[PDB]
RNA sequence: GCGGGGUGGAGCAGCCUGGUAGCUCGUCGGGCUCAUAACCCGAAGGUCGUCGGUUCAAAUCCGGCCCCCGCAACCA
RNA sequence: GGUUGCGGCCAUAUCUAGCAGAAAGCACCGUUCCCCGUUCGAUCAACCGUAGUUAAGCUGCUAAGAGCAAUACCGAGUAGUGUAGUGGGAGACCAUACGCGAAACUAUUGUGCUGCAAUCU
RNA sequence: CCUAAGGGGGACUCAUGGAGAACAGAAAUCUCCAGUAGAACAAAAGGGUAAAAGUCCCCUUGAUUUUGAUUUUCAGUGUGAA
RNA sequence: GAGGUAAAGCGAAUGAUUAGAAGUCUUGGGCUUAACUUAUUCUCAAACUUUAAAUAUGUAAGAAGUCCUUGUUGCUUAAUUGAACGUGGACAAUUGAAUGAAGAGCUUUUAGUGGGCCAUUUUUGGUAAGCAGAACUGGCGAUGCGGGAUGA
């Protein structure tokens, strides 16, 4: 009774979206506004903090855009945190702060801005932008890129923001999306934010769930029990991690159990082959013959 | 593994939506909102008319109906009370092609709601939405996609699941 | 009456190409323009700001000014018995580098390289381009290529 | 038919010709080509017109459509 | 080249300014008279010429068509 | 070579129907004290990586597949067109000389390439 | 003609069709699926636009101040507009 | 580089349009007239279009250029990054296609004119017109001369 919609004209006149738009990964509106540079600032690139959250990892890459593709300046991953003393909760707000701090420190170390622009060592949770030093280089300026993730107050992307800003990068931002902002009274509750930086909310959950349902605590916090880390022992974990990151932020790759040749050799055993023309023709001819 | 017996293909209720389309506003729509708020334990939301029909005594952007969506244990409890009121009696017509179904109740007081002359009697509509694990891929913001054909729900499998789990009859 | 508005007669010139609608690919915004570059003007119908007039659509000029989001291009326009220098502000979506210039710079580089080679080698090289000359003499074999005779064919109808 | 078209010519302005076509009916094939297609089972009736075999597309559908086709 | 109209059965309003179709006569039911007329008590009847558009909403505003009525068509 | 994050060009990348996927990654997946958002913890927010699964997403393979792309003794030097004649023809129009030159149609082939960074049985 | 129908941000996806749900039927409301825009964007027509330029929500007044450069119409005068 | 006219196309979008065939009756009058769907079929568009010429059209082919080193700045960069203009050094007649060039450039001042008309091609209104109106070019007007008998 109704027309068959999937016609060959519908497919012929269909304009496919950009490949990364149809994978639902790039917002090109936001990307245009982020990347485009003042034309009187001729070849000086704009820099982005890409912050991406998978189910098990946190990615922080400092990226500048080019015609043939984006170029990574430095990158930091949450799976590097076991080297700095954080083993569990690698998608926390606190791990997010640690990753931001790590990428900021690695960037400043690679750029030579270590002695100048140390950052904020005595972390108290106060909104603070990195300020330039007189008669000297301006701070490394990057712009936060959260991609498709929604802006909410108390979101982990702004935890990475806070870490990168405290590492000494200059990242423009306002404090009204940190955990602790009061909309009715527009001030930042700095104690609550500093609690979030040092894992305090996780420790509060540990205390409450131990006092209420020790079986649920047993299941959820099993890793902490195995290491016998109690709720009082978390702030030191994150503080020691911050100290270790600030002491040595150099990148160390995970040593490869095989080289690229072995890796390519092993996976090719599980790639299917394309049929050649002779083979598809043979299949067609046999399918005609069998049909009688 | 490529198996249909996998634990991730098991059907279950996504949501129940309670619908009362009283055709107008006033004390009737307020009362219907109150009865939904009691039955669901959740505040319901009014729906406006999308345009004006003089046969229906209805006006564009004028409050008429009220609905609430319910999911979780509450959804299945209200579902089984509704099927009791139906006496576990549904038809193959009730089941949609995609794999949902619903029915109609002429009185909430049949479900076990204490009768109140302040509120009275209101007919109601039930509609459950089926689904499997991984329906998030069509709902999330990032990397949204579609569900593969063998994972999709459908009429026949939903009738099977209903007859099995609820031990009812689907009068074909 | 007659109508001579700003965008009159631009029904097709300002349309987007077939299956080329929508967002601008970011390579447009990453190109770098300098004063003295030669650029081609092409109005993009989806960017209503900083557009050329229809006269400058398809013209080529010199960049003389660079601002936040746009360049200033110098065009020569015939008005009666002389040209007038025109100055147009164009957002970078409507502008593109000209390719013939990059080819000419390639030739300048190659020519310097060749002259340096000849200098350091003790000979002289002629560096002016030349138009195609008449062909020289040649001898054609008939090995496997005996001349084949063709004749005009008779009229036929195919109705 | 030629005489019928001859009479109808007088109703028009200008000059017109009556041409006998080499082709089979209203089809775009010569008589011999239509016979050669017919004997290979590549044509079916579509009422007043016919349909021709395409060696492109879904093989099973094409083979159902023209059961008499003699693949060579 | 024009300007005015089309609305219960009839003649007429409501159009100007979009939200309920009004007046007189007429029709139908009952009463009064031996019956009629007058009179008395009650009821029906036009989607507004048609085809569309605009609008939340059209008899109402706009366009095309049909039927009606008339105005004007001069200087040689 | 697989995979992920950010991309460039933006269907050879799309679409339909089947099949297969080791490791890692990605993913689905559990939970609601906390920041946060909803009629609804479905989306969004946070927490656990702990209880489960390659079912789906994703990737690759298949189809005389649809679409797309490319090529050609394909049609066709055809349609059209610049220049010329005191060319032809009542005329509509047509040929010739010096030049340019399609689209449909027909046939065959192909079905992403790639930059940076990290990671992997 | 518009205090938004101007400015910024966010979230969402439109016309239409199919299959379902008491009253409820072709048109009331709810659910899912398909859907390149076949909708919408004050007003003519054309162009443009889909994680938007459309719809909804939040905050606003850049519809502000100072005078210069430029484009169209063009005499390269004015006015209007940009 | 730009273009959307000629041509072409419509079993490609929009709009127009001839004929059957097969399905769905669930959609309406009475074995089926009609709608609808599917694959076909004939014919079209100044205010339709995927494609798309020929002619016409924009720009470049260096000395005001290229290369090396490093000066200025209150602009710009995280920066010793750049931007613009430079100092000093290198490249000299093939100084970077052809053909031509009673030379190039600059200024003042003032006349007449501001009814046009014709021919080939393109083209609009009109039955058409030695009619009315546009485009490019060449002419007549302003021009005699040989030819078309005669004739802007
Ligand atoms: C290919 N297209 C052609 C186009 O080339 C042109 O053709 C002319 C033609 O019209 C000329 O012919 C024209 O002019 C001559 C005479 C006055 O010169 C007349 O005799 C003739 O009637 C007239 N048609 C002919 N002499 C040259 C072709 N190139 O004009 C006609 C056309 C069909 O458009």
């Amino acid at each position: 009774m109704q027309k068959e919609f999937r016609t060959s004209a519908y497919h012929s006149r269909f304009q496919t979206p950009f490949r990364r738009r149809q994978e639902g990964k790039t917002d090109y509106y936001q990307r245009k506004r982020l990347v485009t540079q003042h034309k009187a600032k001729y070849n000086s690139p704009k820099y982005r903090l890409v912050v991406r959250f998978t189910n098990k990892d946190i990615i922080a890459q400092i990226v500048s855009a080019h015609i043939t593709g984006d170029v990574v300046f430095t990158a930091a991953y949450a799976h590097e945190l076991p080297r700095y003393g954080i083993k569990y909760g690698l998608t926390n707000w606190s791990a997010a702060y640690a990753v931001g701090l790590l990428v900021a420190r690695r960037a400043l170390q690679k750029l030579g801005l270590d002695e100048t622009y140390t950052g904020v060592e005595e972390v108290e949770g106060e909104f603070e932008l990195t300020e330039a030093v007189e008669d000297g280089p301006r701070p490394f300026k990057v712009f936060l890129d959260i991609g498709l993730q929604r802006t909410t107050t108390g979101a982990r992307v702004f935890g990475v923001l806070k870490g990168a800003s405290d590492g000494g990068l200059y990242v423009p931002h306002s404090p009204n999306r940190f955990p602790g902002w009061d909309i009715e009274a527009e001030e930042l509750d700095a104690e609550l934010l500093r609690k979030y930086i040092f894992g305090g909310h996780v420790a509060e959950y540990m205390e409450e769930l131990l006092d209420d349902d020790e079986e649920k605590y047993k299941s959820i916090f099993k890793n902490y029990i195995e290491e016998e880390i109690e709720s009082e022992d978390v702030e030191e974990i994150y503080a020691n991690a911050h100290e270790a990151i600030r002491a040595d932020p150099s990148f160390k790759p995970t040593e490869k159990k095989f080289t690229k040749e072995q890796y390519k050799a092993e996976s090719k055993k599980y790639r299917q082959q394309k049929l050649t023309r002779a083979e598809r023709q043979a299949k067609v001819a046999k399918k005609i013959a069998e049909f009688k | 593994s490529d198996k249909s017996q996998n634990v991730m293909r098991e059907l279950r209720i996504e949501k129940l939506v309670l619908n009362i389309c009283v055709g107008e506003s006033g004390d009737r729509l307020t009362r219907a909102a109150k009865v939904l708020e009691q039955l669901s334990g959740q505040t319901p939301v009014q729906s406006k008319a999308r345009y004006t029909v003089r046969t229906f005594g209805i006006r564009r952007n004028e409050k008429i109906a009220v609905h609430v969506t319910v999911r979780g244990p509450k959804a299945e409890e209200i579902l089984e009370r509704g099927l009791k009121v139906k006496e576990y009696q549904l038809r193959s017509k009730n089941f949609s092609a995609t794999g949902n179904f619903g029915f109609g109740i002429d009185e909430h007081i049949d479900l076990g709601i204490k009768y109140d002359p302040s509120i009275g009697i209101y007919g109601m509509d039930f509609y459950v939405v089926m689904g499997r694990a991984g329906a998030r891929v069509t709902r999330r913001k990032r990397a949204r996609s579609t569900i593969g054909n063998s994972h999709k729900t459908n009429k026949e499998d939903t009738i099977q699941w209903f007859k099995t789990r609820y031990d009812a009859e689907v009068l074909d | 009456g007659k109508s001579r508005g700003y965008r009159s007669g631009t029904r097709y010139a300002f349309q987007r190409d077939f299956k080329k609608h929508g967002a601008i690919p970011l390579s447009t915004y990453l190109k770098v323009y300098k004063v003295g570059d030669i650029v081609d003007i092409k109005a993009n119908g989806s960017i209503q700001k900083g557009m050329p007039h229809k006269y400058y659509h398809g013209k080529t000029g010199i960049v003389y000014n660079v601002t936040k989001s746009s360049v200033g291009v110098i065009i020569n326009k015939v008005v009666g018995n002389r040209y007038i220098e025109k100055r147009v502000n164009l957002r970078v979506e409507h502008v593109k580098h000209s390719a013939c210039r990059q080819e000419f710079l390639n030739r300048v580089k190659s020519n310097a390289a060749k002259k340096r080679e000849a200098k350091a080698n003790g000979e002289t090289v002629y560096l002016k381009r030349q138009a195609a000359k008449p062909r020289g003499s040649r001898i054609i074999s008939t090995e496997g290529n005996i001349p084949q005779t063709l004749a005009p064919v008779a009229y036929e109808t195919f109705i | 038919v030629i005489e019928g078209l001859r009479r109808a010519r007088y109703k028009f302005p200008g000059q017109q010709k009556i041409i006998i076509s080499k082709k089979w009916g209203f089809t775009p094939l010569n008589r011999d080509e239509y016979i050669a297609k017919k004997t290979n089972g590549e044509v079916i009736d579509d009422g007043a017109y016919v349909k021709f075999l395409s060696r492109k597309g879904n093989l099973e559908a094409n083979l159902q459509q023209f059961p008499n086709y003699q693949y060579s």
